[PDB]
């Protein structure tokens, strides 16, 4: 369910900044995580939230449900 | 000269959650999450009643 929900996001993402162009410098530094970094540095990058922030994309409304999924493993687990 | 220099000068689906597994365990379940180092030693080495648990 979370990539079923992370998934569509980061696509409707992708074509509202694709609907949203506004031609400058950086745009293409940014949409080269599509085409380039390859699934794997993909999700490695885009799943990174334990320090105060990181460059995590819009979708902070999944880190607390992932947030709340590792509490509860870890309280299934031996760990207090 | 200027005039000089300016001459010069012109002359899909399963694999996006078996992926998401393997990040998850990369980056996020082995980052430093536990201590019990001290008190594992400290109920071992009660001989609560010959050897100690640990010292067998």
């Amino acid at each position: 369910d979370f990539v079923a929900k992370l998934q569509d996001n980061q696509r409707f993402r992708y074509n509202e900044v694709m609907q949203a162009l506004n031609m400058s410098a950086a745009l293409t530094a940014r949409k080269t995580r599509e085409f380039r970094s390859p699934p794997q540095e993909q999700i490695n990058m885009l799943l990174n939230f334990k320090d105060d922030k990181s460059e995590c994309p819009c979708p902070e409304e999944i880190r607390d449900q992932l947030l709340d999924f590792h509490e509860d493993l870890m309280t299934h687990c031996g760990i207090e | 000269x200027x005039x000089x220099x300016x001459x010069x000068x012109x002359x899909p689906r399963h694999r996006a959650v078996n992926l998401f597994l393997q990040g998850y365990e990369k980056s996020w379940i082995e980052t430093e999450e536990h201590y019990f180092e001290d008190k594992l030693i400290e109920d071992l080495a009660k001989p609560g009643a010959r050897v100690d648990p640990l010292h067998q």
